[PDB]
This record gives structure tokens, C-alpha cells and sequence, in this order.
């Protein structure tokens, strides 16, 4: 039952410092060297470095002199701190043992300035409000929060057939998603659908009928 | 640095096949060379290292091989759950370095997609702002081209995509793509246009509304 | 077993030691010379309780785990009878580890009393490798 258990603020503004703590449980850090890797938003993994049984460290010359890996084996854990960051910083952190056979659950750190912002919800319906075939798609944007995420239901979760809810992306610092429904003609308009759309960090919630 | 190039970028497979990924790199790097798997919203897990030493509690279908500058995973019978990311890492020299992934996806049929085109919505209008969205559903394969035109005339700038990753429930793949305009530069043109170009057909399926109607 | 010269320089370069993190075959080669005369069923009982295995020489107190060594941290996740095999796979996989830390090859008294800053590049030459 070994485990490592990652924590730290998920938000750090640039030029900031980003903070990690791997947790592990099961085991012991003087029984190990320790690794921490990151995952960029497109897939593309970095091994930022590891610190060794005797505490000794290794980083990733790309990390420049901005990281720092120490552990505590009292509280077993050991600790990334990455400075100076910046957007680019935005990733997936991992902890890991240097054999990697045991790693985290992986934190997702968001280097960003924005300030949290509810979002804005709008309506996607067909341009003539009218419906062509068997069936109809329409749809939500919820444009401009932060940060994420956003919980989107359809009819408070009784439409649930025929979603698709698109990953956010970055626009202009702020985050936008869209989600699509799709439902036979003889759903829509005879029947109400509405988009329910849920912004925790700013206490926000928001239901959009097509 | 050591840079590891794998191929192919992404590889299509139905169940019961074997396949074999390759990863090279650019200097030897003896047996020291170790493949990953990681699945969407998990961490990396290790499958074999250093080359062709099997980790323990690994399934047998996984397999390595290989020296020098290159390696081979292979999978005897890709099962159900081995569709993810595929990535090789050495540490013959540091700093370590992982390849660029292989991306295994399930084969299915081929199958064109559901597009659909929105208008910005009059609460944005109000608020000075236009995007015009257009779905484009349940496809495969993965790879589309999505072109927007304004007044006949092809626009990049303001658009911006997501995909989903392969569905769960058919296989297909679904993108989103939107345009993003002020709500000056929105009622100034009046032809608005989503065209994709999919290895389904040779002409493009066309999505469009003008301002001068409805 | 007892490894010829020659032949372990080419089961350790098939292991990838053949410049790892730096060192150069000849390295490891003499390493194992000095440390067990290439026996890979050498044992050696420390003091402390601790006991050195295999063609390395590696350490229960460390980096094996031999179920009665005192303190045993077991660095590499390993029992320390997997360094005695004839199959030198665990004894590399573990050097490699070792070599990681902070101190490379000097984790080694042998091979810092009799092949560091030597022509270790001897111990491989008139080998087909």
C-alpha cells in the first residue's frame, strides 16, 4: 500500500513561486530517491530532476537555477519548488521514486495573472430557429471564467444523451468552453432545453435556456 | 541533451493485433531506455526498463527490445485496455529525457462528421462581442481539416479548437471550433462559413448562415 | 559463477554500462576485478551486520534487503540473494542506481583504490566487444 500524495496551490501567479509536497505513505523517503516530472499541456513530458538517498540533487538544466528538490524524513516528503515562473510553467506535476514503479497522482499547477471571473453563458441554437432533418444540435459557450473548472448539465442533468462537452481552452487569459447537445426534431423546440452552468470559485451558477 | 524520436506519431489498431512502436535516440544509450504508458486523466506507468526487462505484475503481451540507439515496444494482441500514450525515456545520461509519444487508438470505420454552425447569441451582441461556433461531430478518423471564411474570404486570426479525446462510446472523435469577432467587425461582413475537409469525401461539407437572412 | 574477463565486459556492455552517466566499460570491468575476481556468489560480513553481494560487492545495509541486516533501507528494492545469481541483471540494475547518487563510482573503495584515475580502458582492450 505504497502512496504518494501530491499537494500544493494549484494557482501561482508569474513570477511567482510554484510550491509541490509528495506525501508518501506505505514507505519511506530514506528508502529512496525521489523524482519529479512534468507534463505540458500537449502531451510533452520534462524530468525535472530527483534527489538521492544521501540528498544529493539533480535538475534539469532547462529548469535553469529555478528548482529546488528537498526532502523531510520526519514528515516523509520531499519538496519541488520552482521559481520565477511564468505561463510556460503551466503543467502537470508528478512525483515519482527514481524507479518508477510508484508516482502521484499528478497535480495540474496553473501559472497565471487573471483574477477568478465568472463566466459568460451563451446560447447556441440554429441561425433561423429552425430545425432541418430527424434530428437537432444546439449548444452552450461559456466564454471568459477563471479559473477552472465549470460543471455543464443539460436540464439540470435530465437531457444527458447526446453531449459533447469540448476541453477548455485559453483565450485571452481567460478560459472558454462549449458544449453541444444533440436531440431528435421532435424534441426541440417542443420542449424547453437549457444549459446549466456551475462556477464554484465564484460562487456562480448560471441556466440558459436555448 | 539525448533526444528520443518515436514513431509513428499516432497509430491506429483493432483489438487482437500486434503492433510495435519504435523510439530512437540520437546518441547510444546502451539497454538504457525505458517505455511508459500513460491513459488519459492518469499517471505514467511503468512497462518496461532498461530496454526489454519486464516489471512484475506487467502484462506478458508487452514486450521490449532493442540497443544502442534503437528500441521497439511491442504488444503481442493490443487488448481493449492498452489504448493511451506510449513513451520511451532513457537515463544513460542526464538530464533524462522522454520522446516525443506514441499515440495507440482504437480502428473503427470511417465516418464523417455531423457539422453544425451557431451565430453569436444577442446576449453577446449586447456585451460587444461575437463568436460564431461550429460542431463538428462524431468522425473518424482523427485527422480534419477545419477552414473558416468570412465574405468568401478564409480567416485565421480570432479562431480557436478543442477536441475530445477518442469517445468512449463509438470510437469517433468530435471537435469544436470557434470564431471569435467584436460585435463591430461581426456586422460588418454578412457571409459566414465552416468548411471541413475530411478523407470521407473529397469536397468539403460547408456550414454557413448570411446576416442578410434570418 | 565466475566470470571470464572478456566475457562479463560483454554481458556488462549487453547491460548498458558501456558509458553510463559517464564511466566507461573498463570501469565497471575493473570494479569487479578488485571487488570479487568477477564471482558473482561473493560475500563479504561487515561489522555492523551489514554484508556485501555479489560481482559488486553491494551492500545489505543499503542497498539490499537480506531479511537480517540491522537499519536495512533497501535503496534497491531488491533481495540481496537476486545479487548472487549467475544472471548479472539485478547487480547492474543496482550499480546503476548506486552510481546515481551523488558520489558516481566512488561508492566503490575498490574502485577508487585501484581503477580510478587509471587506464581502465585496459580492462576491455584485446576483448572482441
Amino acid at each position: 500500500e505504497v502512496q504518494l500524495q501530491e499537494s500544493g496551490p494549484s494557482l501561482v501567479k508569474p513570477s511567482q513561486t510554484l510550491s509541490l509536497t509528495c506525501s508518501v505513505t506505505g514507505d519511506s523517503i530514506i528508502r529512496d530517491y525521489w523524482s519529479w516530472i512534468r507534463k505540458f499541456p500537449g502531451n510533452k513530458l520534462e524530468y525535472m530532476g530527483y534527489i538521492s538517498f544521501s540528498g544529493n540533487t539533480f535538475y534539469h538544466p532547462s529548469l535553469k537555477s529555478r528548482i529546488s528538490i528537498t526532502r523531510d524524513t520526519s514528515k516523509n516528503q520531499h519538496y519541488l519548488q520552482l521559481s520565477s515562473v511564468t505561463t510556460e510553467d503551466t503543467a502537470t506535476y508528478y512525483c515519482a521514486n527514481w524507479d518508477g514503479t510508484y508516482w502521484g497522482e499528478g497535480t495540474l499547477v496553473t501559472v497565471s495573472a487573471a483574477k477568478t471571473t465568472a463566466p459568460s453563458v451563451y446560447p447556441l441554437a440554429p441561425v433561423c430557429g429552425d430545425t432541418t432533418g430527424s434530428s437537432v444540435t444546439l449548444g452552450c459557450l461559456v466564454k471568459g471564467y477563471f479559473p477552472e473548472p465549470v460543471t455543464l448539465t443539460w436540464n439540470s442533468g435530465s437531457l444527458s444523451s447526446g453531449v459533447h462537452t469540448f476541453p477548455a481552452v485559453l483565450q485571452s487569459d481567460l478560459y472558454t468552453l462549449s458544449s453541444s447537445v444533440t436531440v431528435t426534431s421532435s424534441t426541440w423546440p417542443s420542449q424547453s432545453i437549457t444549459c446549466n452552468v456551475a462556477h464554484p470559485a465564484s460562487s456562480t451558477a448560471v441556466d440558459k435556456k436555448i | 541533451d539525448i533526444v528520443l524520436t518515436q514513431s509513428p506519431a499516432t497509430l491506429s489498431v483493432t483489438p487482437g493485433d500486434s503492433v510495435s512502436l519504435s523510439c530512437r535516440a540520437s546518441q547510444s544509450i546502451s539497454n538504457n531506455l525505458h517505455w511508459y504508458q500513460q491513459k488519459s486523466h492518469e499517471s505514467p506507468r511503468l512497462l518496461i526498463k532498461y530496454a526489454s526487462q519486464s516489471i512484475s505484475g506487467i502484462p506478458s503481451r508487452f514486450s521490449g527490445s532493442g540497443s544502442g540507439t534503437d528500441f521497439t515496444l511491442s504488444i503481442n494482441s493490443v487488448e481493449t485496455e492498452d489504448f493511451g500514450m506510449y513513451f520511451c525515456q532513457q537515463s544513460n545520461s542526464w538530464p533524462y529525457t522522454f520522446g516525443g509519444g506514441t499515440k495507440l487508438e482504437i480502428k473503427r470505420a470511417d465516418a464523417a462528421p455531423t457539422v453544425s454552425i451557431f451565430p453569436p447569441s444577442s446576449e453577446q451582441l449586447t456585451s460587444g462581442g461575437a463568436s460564431v461556433v461550429c460542431f463538428l461531430n462524431n468522425f473518424y478518423p482523427k485527422d480534419i481539416n477545419v477552414k473558416w471564411k468570412i465574405d468568401g474570404s478564409e480567416r485565421q486570426n480570432g479562431v480557436l479548437n478543442s477536441w475530445t479525446d477518442q469517445d468512449s462510446k463509438d470510437s469517433t472523435y468530435s471537435m469544436s471550433s470557434t470564431l471569435t469577432l467584436t460585435k463591430d467587425e461581426y456586422e460588418r461582413h454578412n457571409s459566414y462559413t465552416c468548411e471541413a475537409t475530411h478523407k470521407t469525401s473529397t469536397s468539403p461539407i460547408v456550414k454557413s448562415f448570411n446576416r442578410n437572412e434570418c | 559463477k565466475v566470470f571470464g574477463r572478456c566475457e562479463l565486459a560483454a554481458a556488462m556492455k549487453r547491460h548498458g554500462l558501456d558509458n553510463y552517466r559517464g564511466y566507461s566499460l573498463g570501469n565497471w570491468v575493473c570494479a569487479a576485478k578488485f571487488e570479487s575476481n568477477f564471482n558473482t556468489q561473493a560475500t563479504n560480513r561487515n561489522t555492523d551486520g551489514s554484508t556485501d553481494y555479489g560481482i559488486l560487492q553491494i551492500n545489505s545495509a543499503w542497498w539490499c534487503n537480506d531479511g537480517r541486516t540491522p537499519g536495512s533501507r533497501n535503496l534497491c528494492n531488491i533481495p540481496c540473494s537476486a545479487l548472487l545469481s549467475s544472471d548479472i541483471t539485478a547487480s547492474v540494475n543496482c550499480a546503476k542506481k548506486i552510481v546515481s547518487d551523488g558520489n558516481g563510482m566512488n561508492a566503490w573503495v575498490a574502485w577508487r583504490n585501484r581503477c580510478k584515475g587509471t587506464d581502465v580502458q585496459a580492462w576491455i582492450r584485446g576483448c572482441r566487444l
